[PDB]
């Protein structure tokens, strides 16, 4: 009933929310076996400090009042001991419902996330990820963006907590791989990645064939879905990063970043682990079905991506970068048509090879 | 079909991934393919090349099935006299102990087997008697 959310609508730290939304959840619990938006984006704007009038004042603003409510919902999700309920909570707070506030409730969703991470909630962890994989790579990789932006940038230890959860979360890591590969795509300065990111993702580099073994066999794979449901294998955005590292100087003075060559090198070497992982996985296994490996086309777009970002002087200055970089990125794809990753013929980055530097790595890949 | 060019290119490159990380050799090192049976010694040269106790392990393991997959090469003759000196003396190399390590891991029928071979090159009559003995020692059953 509405006197219910009237009661509800007062004080920003209430747990009159946090009972609405345990009671939602206990009802979608008992109908689940035999299985509302309104409700959920309802409960959304609601959290999200946006009254329940389309164009009213927002819900009490801010204060030390919302982040007893994140306190408190923090508390509860951790204990909540509910997969399937705390996925579908994670998964309505953090969706584009249409809102006044709603790029602002997935930001505090993201927060939370953050927040429920340096709590070790790992079954919140955990729904968080399959709601990221459940959402659009788009905002989920955007709000990744921002949570590594906010952690790696703060004193040392986040990247410590990442690395952490890393280990103990596989999917989380394997996600949050994706997300990073996403954002660091080497589109502009911005996207070379941060110090502190890049060092927790190359230590991180222990277990990566590992999990992305554990993400591929956490959940059978369908067809391609809406922009990316968080794909476990991002094996293209680290060969770029690791054939990016002259585009750290080359988007830039112009020398402002090119020390990174030998850490991108070494977290790049880690994909021959992945690569012989993938090979067991589907070749000598029953896995080998589909297109071996998340291929989705995009080695013909990584090819065109390396051809045009790799205009900026590439002659004389950047030489020896660039036959390194081809000679990464023959290594790639011998890697990816041996394990299976990719099952097009040649022709397909041959021809691709046309429109890039001349270098011996083409021949050998050629050859 | 410029197959020997292609080793001696893969050699030049491991030469100069030397004074670079460790990774990145490896990483050029797994992905040839294209004569790596052949080019085995060189993949037995870069496992040489790792001193540590999972390298050395992984040595051990891998330079030793290509090794039965092709017993031509006088590289494993001289790495399977080595382990066998290793074994008899010389305790204080730990890359001696990691080949005595590596030989007593592979089963009692390849170790008698590969102690044959030796004693078989051993035409010396105290080396091959002292190999068979150590054989004999380490295999009862032999």
């Amino acid at each position: 009933m509405s006197d219910i959310r009237h009661s509800l609508l007062r004080r920003d730290a209430l747990s009159a929310a946090k009972e609405v939304l345990y009671h939602l959840d206990i009802y979608f619990s008992s109908q689940l076996q035999s299985a509302d938006k309104g409700p959920v984006e309802l409960l959304e704007e609601f959290v999200f400090q946006v009254p329940k009038e389309r164009s009213a004042q927002p819900k009490r603003l801010n204060s030390l009042q919302e982040l007893q409510l994140l306190e408190i919902m923090c508390n509860y999700f951790q204990e909540q001991t509910k997969d399937s309920v705390r996925q579908i909570i994670f998964s309505s707070l953090f969706s584009p419902q249409g809102n006044k506030a709603d790029d602002s409730r997935m930001s505090l969703l993201g927060k939370l996330v953050s927040m429920a991470v340096a709590v070790c909630r790992i079954p919140v962890l955990e729904c968080a990820a399959s709601w990221l994989q459940r959402t659009p790579v788009v905002y989920c990789v955007r709000l990744a963006k921002a949570l590594v932006d906010d952690y790696c940038c703060l004193v040392p230890g986040s990247i410590q907590t990442l690395k952490q959860i890393f280990s103990a979360s596989p999917r989380f890591c394997c996600q949050f791989i994706t997300s990073v590969t996403a954002l660091y795509d080497l589109s502009s300065d911005d996207l070379i990645p941060p110090m502190d990111l890049l060092e927790m993702i190359v230590t991180w580099i222990f277990e990566d064939p590992r999990l992305i073994l554990i993400t591929f066999l956490n959940t059978p794979i369908a067809a391609n879905l809406p922009i990316g449901f968080l794909e476990l294998t991002p094996l293209v955005g680290l060969i770029r990063w690791c054939v990016k590292a002259p585009l750290a100087y080359k988007r830039k003075g112009v020398g402002m970043d090119r020390d990174s060559h030998l850490l991108y090198s070494k977290l790049h070497l880690s994909v021959l682990q992945v690569l012989m992982t993938l090979q067991l996985h589907l070749t000598e296994k029953n896995l080998y079905g589909r297109l071996g490996l998340i291929l989705f086309d995009h080695m013909v777009p990584l090819v065109e991506e390396i051809n045009r970002l790799a205009d900026e002087l590439n002659p004389l200055n950047a030489s020896q970068e660039i036959e390194l970089s081809l000679d990464r990125l023959a290594q790639a794809l011998q890697v990816a048509m041996a394990s299976g990753a990719l099952l097009c013929t040649r022709d397909d980055l041959r021809t691709l090879c046309s429109r890039l530097p001349h270098n011996n790595l083409l021949q050998l890949v050629i050859s | 079909m410029s197959a020997q060019g292609d080793c001696e290119f893969l050699v030049q490159r491991a030469r100069e991934l030397v004074p670079q990380d460790l990774w990145a050799a490896k990483a050029w090192l797994i992905t040839a393919r294209s004569l790596y049976p052949a080019d085995f010694n060189i993949q037995y040269e870069m496992y040489t090349i790792e001193r540590n106790a999972e390298r050395t392990a992984t040595a051990g393991r891998l330079l030793y099935d290509m090794f039965v997959n092709f017993p031509d090469q006088p590289v494993v003759w001289r790495e399977i006299s080595i382990i066998t000196s290793a074994l008899r003396n010389d305790s204080q190399d730990k890359q001696t102990q990691f080949l005595r390590s590596l030989f007593e891991t592979l089963p009692g029928r390849v170790q008698c087997e590969m102690l044959l071979k030796v004693t078989e090159q051993c035409f010396n009559t105290l080396e091959r008697s002292e190999m068979l003995l150590l054989l004999l020692r380490r295999f009862p059953e032999t």
